């Protein structure tokens, strides 16, 4: 076995060709970003979640 | 009514409906 994949299609893992030594892929960390407003009417200060 | 004991503080009842009802699938998604 080459490159391993999970229960969904995306490989979450590879073997070193080189080295023979198993590796964890992990997409980089992402996500969504929220921002808090309390109307800017009121005020420019906002929150980040 | 809701058990003091049990950090959830949930009744007898309603732990046992929180039992039943259910590289993870929640990862992959």
């Amino acid at each position: 076995q080459q490159f391993g994949r999970d229960i969904a299609d995306t490989t979450d893992a590879v073997r070193d060709p080189q080295t023979l030594e198993i590796l964890d892929i992990t997409p980089c960390s992402f996500g969504g970003v929220s921002v808090i407003t309390p109307g800017t009417n009121t005020s420019n200060q906002v929150a980040v979640l | 009514l809701p058990d003091p004991s049990k950090p959830s503080k949930r009744s007898p009842i309603e732990d046992l409906l929180f039992n039943k009802v259910t590289r993870d699938l929640i990862c992959a998604q």
